[PDB]
C-alpha cells in the first residue's frame, strides 16, 4: 500500500499503518 | 519535505519510516 502516490489523508494514514505504536510527525510546509 | 517525496512523486516504505519516531 505504500508503493504508490500518496497524499492528505491516504498518506497520513500509511504513516499511521507503517510506524504503528512508535507514531510518526507529519510536516507537510517542512 | 514529506509531500515532494510521497505526493507529488511515488512513496516508499523507506522514505515513510523516516517520519516514524
Amino acid at each position: 500500500f505504500v508503493n504508490q502516490h500518496l497524499c492528505g489523508s491516504h498518506l497520513v494514514e500509511a504513516l499511521y499503518l507503517v510506524c504503528g505504536e512508535r507514531g510518526f510527525f507529519y510536516t507537510p510546509k517542512a | 519535505g514529506i509531500v515532494e517525496q510521497c505526493c507529488t512523486s511515488i512513496c516508499s516504505l523507506y522514505q515513510l519510516e523516516n517520519y516514524c519516531n
